[PDB]
Parts: structure tokens; C-alpha cells; sequence
């Protein structure tokens, strides 16, 4: 730690000791159902972008590796999460929105976009934490005579709020002459259909879009992954996986006053203090494992190689496993220097009126004194 | 109708999240009822226009000891066209409906414990908020007009309904008397005690003294 | 604001004013000497037992050795400041059991054996007046590891690698230095500040002080009882002022509050996101792949390193100010306790 | 700018530290001027005879 | 038609607070100190003011420096003429050369150039495409403008922290000089100093 081969006399803070975890536990709820992504992707027909569907997925085990078999897409477009890490963590509520748009309009299914779909048809929130799946469908959404069943809106008085619908069919009145249903030169119907032919280029072909929305939250989890659980162990430095959060610490029983709706606790530094077990409704504190600082008291390297090691701040019944003589000091536990009843000048300072020195006894050794 | 006006005092405090905090002074920005605001007092007497605009959150309160309030109806319009929420209480269970059938083809149904647990004055408080398609319901039962003090409201009931709400009314089984308060985006300073509940709060945009406190 | 009362001295070229009586008065001067010694670990603060964050921190640079060296130098400077101010006497002197110092009481400043810590009445009042926080290793890793219904800031800063080192000299040794200095001052005068301590009666020492300030020594020997009563009343007024008013020690209290608020700000800077998706490294490492979590972890590492460097620079500036105040206090101890000073208003 | 204000609020709490440091500096200079010049308890005046 | 730097720093949030004591109050303090010194001597720094003729006061000063007081009373007119000529020479030296107040002028210049470079740091791109936020909002969408705004925020925060650190160091130096000035006022105006070259 000094980047040298010779060490002078004094005290040096070298490193920090830690207690390593022993076991690893996983705590997931008691859910055995399977999430029907099959009914979402394997479907005969989809809905229009102005009347997009929304399927609630809840109380099931979600496997996201079977999505690739249902539809022939290229890759996920995930915001906030990664598509390969969707099985090691889990949410509370998952939705699925299905609609059919054009190939130029796929880029408007991103958060923060402004356009035609992203203003008047389907607006995503700027804090989106989900994935967008889109693939070409030119064999089931196109006809040689014409597939006119897919509709979109060009005219609206205002812009859509995120995650809202408007399926009303009223005649838009852009002009100053009221018509109340007369499609004249100033009134137009704001509902036009795509003229899908198979003989287009790659940009104007229909595309099927499935948008997944995730709700990682302090609510109890209902949609989770295929990972088995582990029996709970207390009063031991372990690694825990309580509903998708990973940490290292000691779990003890609590005398806290958690309300029935509250499921987590937090610290001033915004780290988790208490967590609720999903299987049995009990509260466990998260206390980090034993740590501290290690200081090395040595004389000169030309003098001797005897080393006294001080663990800063702990008592000697808390040490995990240096030297042989064990002394208690208000600065910490000093191991390797015997305590004499005499008093001399301070050679190497330790703290709280305690000094150390390399002196004889009759046989050279390190002593500690007031 | 008998429209009247009353100070709000400090009766618009609710829990902003589901995270336990103890002995921590916390600052939150959410739709809150401002301190010393103006609530509207209504006296519905039937031998009146109960249509009121939503305007981003509604604080509801009633001082009636007897169970004479059955529930509420919401929605933009009530001509059996769009989805309109409906709460029916009969002192045995709660009934929630979404379909456009008004008070005498439904997607979401919800049956749970009734909202009137208690049968003193038994002041009841309700906060209805519609943010991100969720109908958040906050309630608190205070055995004691609006008194002086604090009573935080717990998010015990949530609805994934996802509709548009502009108007709202109440349901009667007339000597009703209820207060209506409106929510505005404000910043508070909530104080948690050792037991983890909210006991004091400071509205940061009321007077310069509370701005100094925040 | 009013600058003061209006006055006009009656000046003439054949008029003088000469006092006919005196007044013995005792004042109080409070000076900071040392401050809290802190030790900061980078791996617990920036990363907190995360292996990926530790690897990117090792890949980043070597700022942490510089911060550790700066904080170690500040701690040794604090110990040197305390040793320079207080340890100025070669031998621990002792008062005789007879406490008749020419009619002067000296009981409120001399120690008593009733308390386990040999401190006087005024020292006890001064120690009880300061609400000391972060006194050293008082938690001793036992209260923080247990279950507390209301966690304090001490365990919160303890779990994030922010520790406080105890001072080298305990309060008993500081009280022993102060008692030795007081015993040498009463029993010797200024003779113990040059060589060996030479005894002298206290009335003759006070006559030497009056000859030092320009007054002939016959004034004291004819007015000894009045001067002793004035000194006793001044000591009693000092006792009453230190018992009633609690705003006099607002330099030491400000030092304690500044160290506490600096540590609290350093703890509260851990909750910031710094442009990342979250302020927790575990949520970032679970929610993302390798490259994106590397980007967010690098952003959080940069933000926490900037916060730690700001804390270290502010601590260095405060340590320089405290060292200047300790040098002033050591000069005052050398010039006014160990001798009579001719400097005006010093 | 609203977006810059939101990102600066999302950034951290350096600005309260900067404001606290500058306020302490200004109070320190006022204390410096007071402790240099205000050393006399009463405002004396010279007689008209000079 | 020609905007000054004061409006340029005022429009960017950089203000200057007035001192608590105005120049009239400082002049009154120095006038009270001068009146007490030339009327009473050092007696107004210990207790109440004690009047004394100025010849006896200068005899006290000569007895302080080690000269018997009969030297003054036999050479009073010569010493008075020498003092008046010395004050006239101070007047001539202050009217001729303006470089005596270089420390105060350097303090003013340092503060002015610190505020000027803090204003001039706002014209830097810091790696972004533009140094102005409005063109970043207008040209780009949300995602790219967030990155460019974050870069500009980091650069301006670093510049502000550098300014605050330099101001802290300069304030510590100014406080040390103020402590020296207060010690000089306490020991040399309120009394006679035996320290060499103080
Ligand atoms: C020196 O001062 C102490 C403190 O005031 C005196 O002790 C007090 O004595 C009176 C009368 O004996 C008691 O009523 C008080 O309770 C004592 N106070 C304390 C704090 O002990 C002491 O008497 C003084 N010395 C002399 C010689 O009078
Ligand atoms: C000088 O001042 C002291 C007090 O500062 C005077 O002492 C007081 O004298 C009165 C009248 O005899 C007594 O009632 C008080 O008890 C005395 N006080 C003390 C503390 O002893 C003293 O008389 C003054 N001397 C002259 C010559 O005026
Ligand atoms: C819930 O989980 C516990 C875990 O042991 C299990 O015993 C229990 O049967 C589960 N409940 C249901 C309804 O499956
Ligand atoms: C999707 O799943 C159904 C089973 O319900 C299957 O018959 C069909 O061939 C699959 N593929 C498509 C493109 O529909
Ligand atoms: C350390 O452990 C011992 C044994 O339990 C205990 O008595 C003591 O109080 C603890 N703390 C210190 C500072 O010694
Ligand atoms: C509410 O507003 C009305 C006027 O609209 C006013 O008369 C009444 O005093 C207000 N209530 C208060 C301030 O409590
Ligand atoms: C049922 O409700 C839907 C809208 O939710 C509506 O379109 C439909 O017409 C309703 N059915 C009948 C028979 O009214
Ligand atoms: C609700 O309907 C109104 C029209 O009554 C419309 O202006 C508004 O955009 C809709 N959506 C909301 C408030 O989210
Ligand atoms: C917390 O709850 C306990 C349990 O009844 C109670 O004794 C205590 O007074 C409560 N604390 C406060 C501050 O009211």
C-alpha cells in the first residue's frame, strides 16, 4: 500500500477487513400459473392504432425466452431494462398493447417522440420502462385488392396524453362554418385507412407492434420469473434476492410498525433498511455484515519485522479470527503488543492516551502503554 | 343546494408512497390540498345541480354519523355512452362497477370490505386522484366541521380502471352535508415520527415563514 | 444602527484627570484549538462491496490515495495542534493542601478529587455546555449492528465508510496539563516559564504584577482585602454568567455543527442519481446488461468522486483556519499565562 | 429553462453548499470590518479649539 | 449602446451585496479613534478617557522610547515643525504617486476579473453542439438534448465550483490580513508599541 520495499516507523492504515457471506437465498412468491404471451402474439387479427387493445397480465410466472418462437422479429427495443435480464427480476403488473402501423411510423413508438402516431393515436410516457416489439407482417395484413381494416387519425383539436384512448368518431370541423355531420369543404372525417398492397417497398409495408409495459414498484409482485426459492435463514451474513433486489447483509427479526400497505423501508442515503418476505408476511431488517478498518503498527524494517495489528473501533469479542497478545483500547482492539504497567514517552501514537514502542523485556518485542 | 365556504385548515395530507420511513423529514412533490384553502360546503335537500368538475383530484369529507351516503359516480359524461365508475355500499360489502349503467357489459368488478367500518361524530375523509390511469382512493376515519389537526390518509384501495373523468356526483338513499376540496401540485415537508406515521406537514408555498422552513 | 454613545472629552492645556480608585475585573476568551478527525473509505462510500464498481474504480485512477493522505495529514495536524497548545510545561506541578493564597480563593478553578475526572467547577460547566456529537469511537460497532426502531445519523454514516478517529490526548490529560499550569502559575509566577519553578508568596507576586503595570507596590499592601474581595466577586460573576447564558461557546458549538453538517451532506449525496437511471448499484447491475450498467456505474462513480473531493477541499480549508486559531491560542498561553504581557488588548 | 432546472434538480445538492459557502464568506467580511474598525465604545469629539 | 460588464453579470445571476457599514460610519469610527488618541492618549483604550495636554502626552511617549522628558520641552517647536513638514510630505507623496494603494486596487481587480471570467465561461460548448440552451431545445428531440444539457450542466457546475474554491482561499487570505490590521489598531493606535519594526 506504500509502493515501496522499506517501511519506516509509525502507524499505517493499510486495508479494510470484511466478513464474507456464506449462503445465498432467494425469496419469491407462491405463484404457479403461466403468463399467456401466446394469446398476445399468436393471434388471428390485431386492432387499429386508434383503437389499440390492452391485455392485463397478472398472477402468473412469466418466461420471456419463449417470445422469440411466437413471432419472427429481429430484436427487442427495451427502455430502462435489458431483454436478456428480464428473468432475474420481476414486476407487479405487465400490460401488452397490440396495433398495426406503417414502417415509417415505427420510430414514433419511442418515449419523447412527436409526430402523427405519437401525438394523435398512441403516446408513450417519457418515463417508459418497457420493451417495444415490432416485426413485418406482409402476408396476413395485406391484400391484392386491399386491406382497409386498419385506421388512423390525422385530425385532432389537441394532443393525446400518455396512455389514453379516443375511439370517438365525430366529424372534425377545421373551418369556421359549423356542419354537424356534413362532409363539406371545411369538415373532414378524421379516420382514414391504409391502402395496403403487397406490391410496395419495404418502407410502406404493414408492421405489427406489441408494446410491453412494466410496473416495478413497492406493490406486492404478481408477475415473476422461473427461479426457485430458498428457505429463510436469519442471524447470518448471506446474500438475498427478495423479489428482485440483490444485497448482502444480516437479516434479523423486527419490532417495527409496518402498515399493511407498506412493503419496503428506506434510509437517508436511499438504501433498503427493511424488506417484507413475500411468502410469509413478516418484516426483516437488513443490517450489513461486519466491517471496519485495519491499521498496522510497525517499527523500522531495518530494525525488525514484528508487526502489531489494530482493528479500528471494534472490541475483541467481535474480531473474526497479527499476533498473540490481545489488548482492549478505546480506539479499537490491538493484537500483537503486550500491555505494560509502566509509562514512557509516546513513540508510536495509537489513540485515547495509548502509545506503542519497540523495547526490551529482559527478547525484543512490541509493547503498549499509557 | 345551500352553497357555503369554509377554510380547509390542514386536512389534505396523505401518504405519497408505500415506503416505510421513520424519524425522517421528507420533501415530496405531488397533487396536494393546499393549507388554509377554500372548500365548498353543500347541503343536498330533496323534497339542485350535483354536477361538479374534477380538476385534477378531489378531496371529499362528510360529518354524518349515520350511513346515508352510498357511493359516488364519476366519468366525463353520464348519458350511458362512456365508462362511468359506480360505488355501491350496503353496510355488508363494497361493489365497484365500470360500465355505463347508471343509478336505478362491465369490464372491471371489485368486491371487498365496505368503506363504512364504524357505525363522537365519526368524521370521514376521502381523496380521489386519477394519475396515470389509476383511480387512487385514500381514506381515513377520525372520531371527533373540519377540526384543527392532522390525519394522514392511507392508499388502501386502488383501481386499474384507466378511463377519463371530468364530472362527479354522489349517491343518496335529504339532509346530506359534504365538503369538496380541489388538489393542486404543491410541495410539502412531511414529518415522520418514531412509529412511522405522518404527524406534521408544512406547505412550502403558503407564506414566507413556511418557505423558510422548507 | 447606533455606533455608540456620544462623548466629548473636556480638553485643556492645564487640566488633567487622575483616577483615585481601581477595579479588578475578570474576562473570558474562548478559542478553538482542534476539530474532529475523520477517516473515509472509498470502496464503502462510492461502491459498497460491489465488485464491478470496484473494478471500474481501479480502472479510473488514483485519487483515493490523495484523499486518504489529505485526511491523514489533517488528523495528525489536529493532534499536533492540541500538543502545541497544551503541552507547554515540563513537569506536572501540584498545589499544597493548604489553600490560603493571600486571601484569594482559587477554589473554582483548582480541581477536586470528588469527580472521577479531575476537573474543576468551571471546566465542568464548560464541558456540560457543549453538546458534543461524534466524540470518537463511542458506538464501537455494537449499537449499529443491533436493531433500533429509530436509526440515527451516526449509524448511517458508519455503514457508508465514514468514520471518526479518537483524539490522542484524553480529557483527563488535558485537565492534568491545565492543573499543572495553574499550580505553577499560582505557586511560582513567571519563574516556571523560563527555568525551574521558584516559590514566592502570592501577595508579593501580585505586588510584582502591579509594579509591572506601573503602580507602586504600596497600593496593594494597603488594599489587599478589597482586591481579594473584587477578585472573588469577579469569579462569582464568571460562574453566574457561565451558568445563566448558553450562547458564549458558539465557536466550539459552531465547529461541532460544521463537522456534523459536512458529514450529513456527504451521506445525503449518496441518494442522488447524477443523471443515471437509479442511485443504487444493485438495481443497475440487475436491470441492465454489462455495457449499460458500466455506463451508469461510471456516471455514479464520477458524481460520488466529485462530492468526496468537494468534502476533502472544504475540510482542508477548515483545518487551515483551525490551525491558525490554535497558533493564536498557543501564543496567548505562552505570553499571558506564563508571563505578564505589555501588548495592548492582547 | 424548465428542462435544465429538472436535470439540475435530478443532479444533486451542490448548489446549497455553494450558497452556504458564499453566505459564510460575506458574514466573515462583515465580521472583519466590525472587528477592525469598531474598537471604541463611545464616539468622542474634538473641542472647537484646535 | 455599449453595455457594461455589470449588466452582463447581473443578467446571469451574479450579484454584489452592499456592506453593512457604510463609509460614513467607518469615517465616524476613525474620527472617534483620532479624537480619543489626540485628546486622552492610551487611557481611552483601558477604561474611560482621561484628558491630558498634548505636550505631556508626547513627554510620556519620549519617556516610553527611552529619552528623558526635558528633551521635548526644550525642543517643542522643532518637533512640531518636523511633524507638520512630515504631514505635508505625506500629502505631496499621496498627490503625486497613485501606486501606494496597489493592494486595495489588486483586491478590486481580482474580484472584477473573477466575475468577468465567470461570465465568460458561459460561452463555451464543453463538448456539446452549441453553447446556448435554446438552440439545443429547438434543434433536437428530448433524448439528445438531455445529453447536451447534461454536458453543459457539468461544465457550468465545474466552473462555479472552481470560482467558489478560489473565493474561499482569497477570503482566508483577506481574513488573515484583517486580523493583522486589528492587531495593529489595538497595539499601535490604542497604545505605544515596544516591538521592533511592528
Ligand atoms: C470559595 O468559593 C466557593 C464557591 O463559591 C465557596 O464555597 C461556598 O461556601 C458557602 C459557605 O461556606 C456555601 O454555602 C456554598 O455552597 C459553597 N459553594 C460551593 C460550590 O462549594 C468557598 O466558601 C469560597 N472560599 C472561602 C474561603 O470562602
Ligand atoms: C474604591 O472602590 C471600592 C469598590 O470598588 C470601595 O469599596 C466599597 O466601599 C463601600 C463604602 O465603604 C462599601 O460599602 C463596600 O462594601 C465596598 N466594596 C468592597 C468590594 O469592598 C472603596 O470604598 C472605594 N474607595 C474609595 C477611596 O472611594
Ligand atoms: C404460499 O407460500 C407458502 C410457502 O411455504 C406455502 O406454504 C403456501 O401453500 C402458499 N399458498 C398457496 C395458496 O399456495
Ligand atoms: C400461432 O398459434 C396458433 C395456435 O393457436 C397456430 O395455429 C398458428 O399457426 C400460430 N402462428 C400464426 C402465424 O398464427
Ligand atoms: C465488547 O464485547 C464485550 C463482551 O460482550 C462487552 O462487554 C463490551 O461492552 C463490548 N464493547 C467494548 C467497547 O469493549
Ligand atoms: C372562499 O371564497 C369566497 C368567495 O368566493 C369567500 O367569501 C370566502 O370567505 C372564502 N373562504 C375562506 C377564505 O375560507
Ligand atoms: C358494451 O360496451 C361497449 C363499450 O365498452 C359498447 O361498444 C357496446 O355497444 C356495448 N354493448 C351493448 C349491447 O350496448
Ligand atoms: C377527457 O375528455 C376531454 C373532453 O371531455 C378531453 O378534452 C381530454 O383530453 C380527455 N383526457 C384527459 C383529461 O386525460
Ligand atoms: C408510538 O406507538 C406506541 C405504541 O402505542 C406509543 O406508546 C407511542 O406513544 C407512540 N409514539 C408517539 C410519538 O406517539
Amino acid at each position: 500500500t506504500l509502493k515501496s520495499f522499506t517501511v519506516e516507523k509509525g502507524i499505517y492504515q493499510t486495508s479494510n477487513f470484511r466478513v464474507q457471506p456464506t449462503e445465498s437465498i432467494v425469496r419469491f412468491p407462491n405463484i404457479t400459473n403461466l403468463c399467456p404471451f401466446h394469446e398476445v402474439f399468436n393471434a388471428t387479427t390485431f386492432a387499429s392504432v386508434y383503437a389499440w387493445n390492452r391485455k392485463r397480465i397478472s398472477n402468473c410466472v412469466a418466461d420471456y425466452s419463449v417470445i422469440y418462437n411466437f413471432a419472427p422479429f429481429f430484436a427487442f427495443k427495451c427502455y430502462g431494462v435489458s431483454p436478456t435480464k428480464l428473468n432475474d427480476l420481476c414486476f407487479t403488473n405487465v400490460y401488452a398493447d397490440s396495433f398495426v402501423i406503417r414502417g415509417n411510423e415505427v420510430s414514433q413508438i419511442a418515449p419523447g417522440q412527436t409526430g402523427n402516431i405519437a401525438d394523435y393515436n398512441y403516446k408513450l410516457p417519457d418515463d417508459f420502462t418497457g420493451c417495444v416489439i415490432a416485426w413485418n407482417s406482409n402476408k396476413l395484413d395485406s391484400k391484392p385488392s386491399g386491406n382497409y381494416n386498419y385506421l388512423y387519425r390525422l385530425f385532432r383539436k389537441s394532443k393525446l396524453k400518455p396512455f389514453e384512448r379516443d375511439i370517438s368518431t365525430e366529424i372534425y370541423q377545421a373551418g369556421n362554418r359549423p356542419c354537424n355531420g356534413v362532409a363539406g369543404p371545411n369538415c373532414y372525417s378524421p379516420l382514414q385507412s391504409y391502402g395496403f398492397r403487397p406490391t410496395y417497398g419495404v418502407g410502406h409495408q404493414p408492421y405489427r407492434v406489441v408494446v410491453l409495459s412494466f410496473e416495478l414498484l413497492h406493490a406486492p409482485a404478481t408477475v415473476c420469473g422461473p427461479k426457485k426459492s430458498t428457505n429463510l435463514v436469519k442471524n447470518k451474513c448471506v446474500n438475498f434476492n427478495f423479489n428482485g433486489l440483490t444485497g448482502t447483509g444480516v437479516l434479523t427479526e423486527s419490532n417495527k410498525k409496518f402498515l399493511p400497505f407498506q412493503q419496503f423501508g428506506r434510509d437517508i442515503a436511499d438504501t433498503t433498511d427493511a424488506v417484507r418476505d413475500p411468502q410469509t408476511l413478516e418484516i426483516l431488517d437488513i443490517t450489513p455484515c461486519s466491517f471496519g478498518g485495519v491499521s498496522v503498527i510497525t517499527p523500522g524494517t531495518n530494525t525488525s519485522n514484528q508487526v502489531a495489528v489494530l482493528y479500528q473501533g471494534v472490541n475483541c469479542t467481535e474480531v473474526p479470527v497479527t499476533g498473540s497478545n490481545v489488548f482492549q483500547t478505546r480506539a479499537g482492539c490491538l493484537i500483537g503488543a503486550e500491555y505494560v504497567n509502566n509509562s514512557y514517552e509516546c513513540d508510536i501514537p495509537i489513540g485515547a492516551g495509548i502509545c506503542a514502542s519497540y523495547q526490551t523485556q529482559t527478547s525484543q518485542s512490541i509493547i503498549a502503554y499509557t | 343546494r345551500t352553497q357555503s365556504y369554509t377554510n380547509s385548515f390542514t386536512r389534505g395530507v396523505y401518504y405519497p408512497d408505500k415506503v416505510f420511513r421513520s424519524s425522517v423529514l421528507h420533501s415530496t412533490q405531488d397533487l396536494f390540498l393546499p393549507f388554509f384553502s377554500n372548500v365548498t360546503w353543500f347541503h343536498a335537500i330533496h323534497v339542485d345541480n350535483p354536477a361538479l368538475p374534477f380538476n385534477d383530484g378531489v378531496y371529499f369529507a362528510s360529518t354524518e354519523k349515520s350511513n346515508i351516503i352510498r357511493g359516488w359516480i364519476f366519468g366525463t359524461t353520464l348519458d350511458s355512452k362512456t365508462q362511468s365508475l359506480l360505488i355501491v355500499n350496503n353496510a355488508t360489502n363494497v361493489v365497484i362497477k365500470v360500465c355505463e349503467f347508471q343509478f336505478c357489459n362491465c369490464t372491471f368488478e371489485y368486491v371487498s370490505q365496505p368503506f363504512l367500518m364504524d357505525l363522537f361524530k365519526n368524521l370521514r375523509e376521502f381523496v380521489f386522484k386519477n394519475i396515470d390511469g389509476y383511480f387512487k382512493i385514500y381514506s381515513k376515519h377520525t372520531p371527533i366541521d373540519l377540526p384543527q389537526g392532522f390525519s394522514a390518509l392511507e392508499p388502501l384501495v386502488d383501481l386499474p380502471i384507466g378511463i377519463n373523468i371530468t364530472r362527479f356526483q354522489t349517491l343518496l338513499a335529504g339532509a346530506a352535508a359534504y365538503y369538496v376540496g380541489y388538489l393542486q401540485p404543491r410541495t410539502f415537508l412531511l414529518k415522520y415520527n418514531e412509529n412511522g406515521t405522518i404527524t406534521d406537514a408544512v406547505d412550502c408555498a403558503l407564506d414566507p415563514l413556511s418557505e423558510t422552513k422548507c | 444602527m447606533s455606533l455608540g454613545a456620544e462623548n466629548s472629552v473636556a480638553y485643556s492645556n492645564n487640566s488633567i484627570a487622575i483616577p483615585t480608585n481601581f477595579t479588578i475585573s475578570v474576562t473570558t476568551e474562548i478559542l478553538p484549538v482542534s476539530m474532529t478527525k475523520t477517516s473515509v473509505d472509498c470502496t464503502m462510500y462510492i461502491c459498497g462491496d460491489s465488485t464491478e464498481c470496484s473494478n471500474l474504480l481501479l480502472q479510473y485512477g488514483s485519487f483515493c490515495t490523495q484523499l486518504k493522505r489529505a485526511l491523514t495529514g489533517i488528523a495528525v495536524e489536529q493532534d499536533k495542534n492540541t500538543q502545541e497548545v497544551f503541552a507547554q510545561v515540563k513537569q506536572i506541578y501540584k498545589t499544597p493542601p493548604i489553600k490560603y493564597f493571600g486571601g484569594f480563593n482559587f477554589s473554582q478553578i483548582l480541581p477536586d478529587p470528588s469527580k472521577p475526572s479531575k476537573r474543576s467547577f468551571i471546566e465542568d460547566l464548560l464541558f456540560n455546555k457543549v453538546t458534543l456529537a461524534d466524540a470518537g469511537f463511542i458506538k464501537q460497532y455494537g449499537d449499529c449492528l443491533g436493531d433500533i426502531a429509530a436509526r440515527d445519523l451516526i449509524c448511517a454514516q458508519k455503514f457508508n465508510g465514514l468514520t471518526v478517529l479518537p483524539p490522542l490526548l484524553t480529557d483527563e490529560m488535558i485537565a492534568q496539563y491545565t492543573s499543572a499550569l495553574l499550580a505553577g502559575t499560582i505557586t511560582s509566577g513567571w519563574t516556571f516559564g523560563a527555568g525551574a519553578a521558584l516559590q514566592i508568596p502570592f501577595a508579593m507576586q501580585m505586588a510584582y504584577r502591579f509594579n509591572g503595570i506601573g503602580v507602586t507596590q504600596n497600593v496593594l499592601y494597603e488594599n489587599q482585602k478589597l482586591i481579594a474581595n473584587q477578585f472573588n466577586s469577579a469569579i462569582g460573576k464568571i460562574q453566574d454568567s457561565l451558568s445563566s447564558t448558553a450562547s458564549a461557546l458558539g465557536k466550539l458549538q459552531d465547529v461541532v455543527n460544521h463537522n456534523a453538517q459536512a458529514l450529513n451532506t456527504l451521506v445525503k449525496q449518496l441518494s442522488s442519481k447524477f443523471g443515471a437511471i437509479s442511485s443504487v448499484l444493485n438495481d443497475i447491475l440487475s436491470r441492465l446488461d454489462k455495457v449499460e450498467a458500466e455506463v451508469q456505474i461510471d456516471r455514479l462513480i464520477t458524481g460520488r468522486l466529485q462530492s468526496l473531493q468537494t468534502y476533502v477541499t472544504q475540510q482542508l480549508i477548515r483545518a487551515a483556519e483551525i490551525r491558525a486559531s490554535a497558533n493564536l491560542a498557543a501564543t496567548k498561553m505562552s505570553e499571558c499565562v506564563l508571563g505578564q504581557s505589555k501588548r495592548v488588548d492582547f
